RNA sequence: AUAGGUUUGGUCCUAGCCUUUCUAUUAGCUCUUAGUAAGAUUACACAUGCAAGCAUCCCCGUUCCAGUGAGUUCACCCUCUAAAUCACCAGAUCAAAAGGGACAAGCAUCAAGCACGCAGCAAUGCAGCUCAAAACGCUUAGCCUAGCCACACCCCCACGGGAAACAGCAGUGAUUAACCUUUAGCAAUAAACGAAAGUUUAACUAAGCUAUACUAACCCAGGGUUGGUCAAUUUCGUGCCAGCCACCGCGGUACAC
């Protein structure tokens, strides 16, 4: 499909069966769909906590570099899992949800105690 | 095989009834007046706006009294031909309001009427129309009357006679106090709450909204997802819409609601009950269809011993073809299933076997269609259109293969054209008659 | 694969081409406004929630320069965004103005000028943006000098801040594998990194056009 | 709001250091394999046995 | 194929048909539960609702996604080089148009096509080019499936005309043997927009229906067959009739109805 515009962008493309997420990380023409053809797989990440409490994430961090260097985009939840991995900064929003959170559950503990 | 029908509920308990509006169905003789005493009552006009100035359908309609109570009105076709759906109205209504012209007094579907009303034993409230002209005789009318057991007040009979005049608009006022003092003293009361019941009033197949049941509730709220089922028929409720279109939340008793969403187009005044869940209401829908084909299978039976013994009978001692001229093959088409019944019904009396066989190659409700087409091509016959359209590319098809479509809007023209026919295959004028 | 020519679609193409240019809009067709539905009437489209105070109380470049010989040419231009975002003085030089003669009152048009931002003005004069939009005001002849009266801050920027944690252990890690004994830290180099606010002006040069 | 405005402008700061960072190495790379001197030699080389 | 039945009075060979195996659709009879996958027969016509906004105005998007398979060697490699991303740049990435090569099935009772080539700056000159190693032609078909090509109601196209468009989701009429909800949410991923918190999304997610399939289970089992190929029939009723068979065949007082 001869695309009008667009760019490349490092994605979660999601895959899986129902109620059990799973993303292949792609580095994919921003307009192909999200299921759709990539160019290159850059890692995948499993949302779900194995039986050892993890959520495995790799990370192809060579092939990461070569398509932000060649102008790949970064999906928001991408950018988030590298600053968890510390490959990049901890996200504003990242920091900033963690910020939301701790304020509710001070209002909730606040609430709790004044009873 | 187990019993997993669908069965109405039993009457339900004083304590869970609850006051609900009566259903009042005008009935009475060919143009005297019915549609427009309900003209008048709606404060619409419609009898201008009709084919024929003919009342072809039992159509319902919720009027709201100026006092603020709520009367659901059926009003029914006059004609000879509709007898089925003046017994279905009769069936449904809790009151039977006969309107008999003063100038003409009683007729032949008045007396029908009356029988029906009868027959349902339903309170009768005689409204005498066209008081206004000359030689209106409401004593005259209540004299005959007597004949035929409606008996008025001023004789001491039980039934309420109310003087009216429709084209005007004069005592409609009294008369709507009447119904409602008769629905009080009936004290008409049913459930609000449980699975729904109700009866199927029409039925028809609308190209946007698929097959479209017009019913009044008779116990029980009907809302959006409910699982209906009426005789071999079921749906998921859609749609419910009111006599404007107006898409309805909720159904209560006594209230006409078109529900859209069958699987199947059920026949006109068959029970809708409502079941469970899917499942179930196609598990009763299969033991219905079941029960029926066992009824047709034993009736087969007989038929096939019968044949079966004659070539015994045969044995045991010795031990295509082209249709004649006079056979009209004829497809119906109908607008509804109370329109396809009443032509049916008109075929049924025929009685000219012996001059020209009158075929029935096949009848259903919607647009003349390519099967139809294919069915009068393939038996040289001819369809019959009741208030249905015959789009252009059907038209063509039809002239290629030699069928000849004859839409109509009138039964009454319907009829004649179809004995015209009869007269033209005849080798002349048909002796069947219609009525 | 013997071709059969389009010639149909390169027709309606090239008519096209011809249509749209010869009924292109105007500028104050395309960016007219209602002020009671604050709607374009041209398109028909609302404006957003936050600009209807704006396009209620303030003024247009071109509706302000209607009032100033040879539209204000020279004069300086600041718009109340700018001066309720930044303390800094902040405005456009004006060097050129090509007004919409169809425009009944000459409030619409395109503007060149050099732009001041922060305090720090740029080489050379460009187009302005925005200039439709309604938040523009006039720096009076008077005042002028004591409104454009500033100073630089001491030059803040760092020169490097740390990497991300990975990224710092990935080279140190690939400078021992290498050999390297550098035990100086690997800082990421922000200089040429030159952050620019979001309210910076844009390149209008470079900036579409309407249609209808 | 004006903490997150300034987190941002200091995230993109550094992610755009970063990507100049990355731009660089791809190019290098690119360079290197084209023309670099182990790319060079082992073209002559090949011309050498060639020949 | 590890083959088997069937030509005849009998044997051998050749050969066709059929059986046994595995899928998918439909139908008949029958059905309890949970998880998951998949789901109009049709490029025929469509009621209704929704499916594209964002945003300090300009811009950007609505060309994407989603859909169908009508058409059909525009899909793959190389050359060249547009558009787009890499904050401006850089060549890098991606990839149009153009050129070269490759690229479905059947019919030769489609054998000739009828200008289908070349030279020259041009003028104009030469009379050539394809083809039984299948040109030209007709019919059929979406393909080479991380997906790709084509179409977007028809007139290839779409200035224009015919006319008023679901082949977007749900749904409907017609049609076929073929037939799912006119559900909820932006909570996740993706896209659009914004500087951003964020907003929109019938994409998608999570649900609804369906023995179409796979997995798992229940202390509530039907369907088919029972002459040979082929596992497995007692007694009756019928008597070349009723009827049965995938093939061979059975039934004239039956392990085949
Ligand atoms: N003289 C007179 N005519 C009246 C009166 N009311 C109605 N009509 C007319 O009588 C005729 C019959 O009225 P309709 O309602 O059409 O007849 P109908 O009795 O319902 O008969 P169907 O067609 O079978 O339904 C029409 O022309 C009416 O306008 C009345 O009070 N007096
Ligand atoms: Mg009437
Ligand atoms: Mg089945
Ligand atoms: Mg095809
Ligand atoms: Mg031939
Ligand atoms: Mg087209
Ligand atoms: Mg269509
Ligand atoms: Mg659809
Ligand atoms: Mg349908
Ligand atoms: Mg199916
Ligand atoms: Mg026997």
């Amino acid at each position: 499909k001869a695309y009008r515009g667009g760019h490349l962008t490092i994605r979660l493309a999601l895959g899986g069966c129902t109620n059990r997420p799973f993303y292949r990380i792609v580095a994919a023409h921003n307009k192909c769909p999200r299921d759709g053809r990539f160019v290159e797989q850059l890692g995948s990440y499993d949302p779900l906590p194995n039986s050892h409490g993890e959520k495995l994430v790799a990370l192809n961090l060579d092939r990461i570099r070569h398509w932000i260097g060649c102008g790949a985009h970064l999906s928001k939840p991408m950018e988030k899992l590298l600053g968890l991995a510390g490959f990049f900064p901890l996200h504003p929003m990242m920091i900033t949800n963690a910020e939301r959170l701790r304020r509710k559950r001070a209002r909730e503990v606040l609430l709790a105690s004044q009873k | 095989r187990k019993n997993k029908d669908a069965v109405r509920r039993p009457q339900a308990d004083p304590a869970l009834l609850t006051p609900r509006s009566p259903v009042v169905t005008i009935m009475g003789h060919v143009d005297h007046g019915k549609t427009t005493l309900l003209d008048k009552f709606r404060k619409t006009q419609v009898a201008a706006v009709e084919t024929g100035g003919i009342t072809q359908h039992i159509g319902a309609f919720l009027v709201s009294l100026p006092s603020g109570e709520k009367i659901t009105f059926l009003d029914t076709p006059g004609h000879a031909a509709f007898s089925a759906m003046r017994a279905r109205g009769a069936q449904v209504t809790d009151i039977v309001v006969l309107v008999v012209a003063a100038d003409d007094g009683v007729m032949k579907q008045t007396v029908e009427s009356i029988q029906h009303a009868k027959d349902a034993q339903v309170p009768i409230i005689l409204a005498v129309n066209k008081c206004d002209k000359a030689e209106a005789d409401p004593e005259k009318v209540k004299k005959e009357l007597l004949a035929y057991d409606v008996v008025c007040e001023d004789y001491g009979g039980d039934v309420q006679a109310v003087p009216v005049s429709a084209l005007t608009g004069d005592n409609l006022m009294a008369l709507a106090e009447a119904t409602v003092a008769l629905a009080e003293m009936l004290e008409l009361k049913a459930d609000p709450n449980g699975p729904v019941e109700g009866t199927v009033i029409e039925s028809f197949t609308d190209k946007g909204r698929g097959l479209v049941t017009t019913a009044i509730i008779q116990r029980g709220t009907l809302r959006k997802g409910s699982v209906l089922v009426a005789g071999k028929c079921w749906a998921k409720v859609r749609l419910m819409f009111d006599e404007n279109g107006k898409t309805i939340d909720e159904a209560y008793p006594s209230m006409p609601v078109g529900i859209t969403g069958w699987r199947d187009l059920p026949s006109a005044g068959e029970e809708i009950l409502e079941v469970e869940s899917e499942p179930r209401a196609r598990e009763v829908v299969d033991w219905r269809k079941y029960e029926q084909e066992q009824e047709k299978g034993q009736e087969d039976l007989k038929i096939i011993e019968e044949k079966r013994k004659e070539h015994k009978e045969a044995h045991q001692k010795a031990r295509k073809r082209e249709r004649d001229s006079n056979v009209l093959s004829v497809i119906i088409k109908g607008d509804v299933d109370g329109s396809v019944e009443a032509i049916l019904n008109i075929i049924d009396t025929y009685d000219a076997s012996h001059e020209c066989e009158l075929e029935l190659v096949h009848f259903g409700v919607g647009d003349v269609s390519a099967n139809d087409v294919n069915l009068a091509e393939t038996f040289d016959g001819v369809i019959y259109g009741f208030n249905v359209n015959a789009g252009n590319v059907i038209q063509q098809s039809a002239a290629k293969k030699g069928v000849k479509i004859k839409l109509h809007k009138i039964i009454y023209r319907l009829v004649e054209d179809l004995q015209e026919e009869l007269s033209s295959r005849l080798p002349a004028k048909t002796s069947w008659d219609p009525g | 694969k013997k071709v059969r020519p389009r010639l149909i679609a390169e027709l309606a193409r090239r008519v096209r081409a011809l249509r749209e240019q010869l009924n292109r809009p105007r500028d104050s067709q395309l960016y007219a406004v209602d002020y009671e539905t604050l709607t374009r009437p041209f398109s028909g489209r609302r404006l957003p929630v936050r600009a209807w105070a704006d396009v209620r109380r303030e003024s247009r470049l071109l509706q302000l320069l209607g009032r100033l010989p040879l539209f204000g040419l020279g004069r300086l231009v600041t718009r109340k965004s700018w001066l309720w975002q930044h303390d800094e003085p902040c405005y456009w030089r004006l060097t050129r103005v090509r007004p919409d003669y169809t425009a009944q009152n000459l409030d619409h048009g395109k503007a060149w000028g050099i732009l001041t931002f922060k305090g720090k003005t740029e080489s050379e004069a460009r187009e302005i943006e925005h200039v439709m939009y309604h938040d523009w005001r006039l720096v009076p002849k008077h005042e002028e000098e004591a409104f454009t009266a500033f100073t630089p801050a001491p030059e803040d920027s760092l020169a490097s801040v740390p990497y991300p944690p990975l990224l710092r252990a990935m080279i140190i890690a690939e400078r021992q594998k290498n050999g390297d004994t550098s035990t100086e830290e690997p800082m990421l180099n922000v200089q040429r990194i030159r952050m620019e606010p979001w309210d910076y002006p844009a390149k209008q040069e470079d900036k579409g056009r309407a249609k209808g | 709001f004006f903490v997150l405005m300034e987190r941002y402008q200091h995230y993109r700061q550094t992610v755009r250091a970063l990507r100049m960072e990355f731009v660089s190495e791809v190019q290098r790379k690119v360079h290197e394999a084209r023309a670099g001197v182990l790319a060079e030699r082992k073209a002559l080389k090949d011309a050498a046995e060639h020949r």
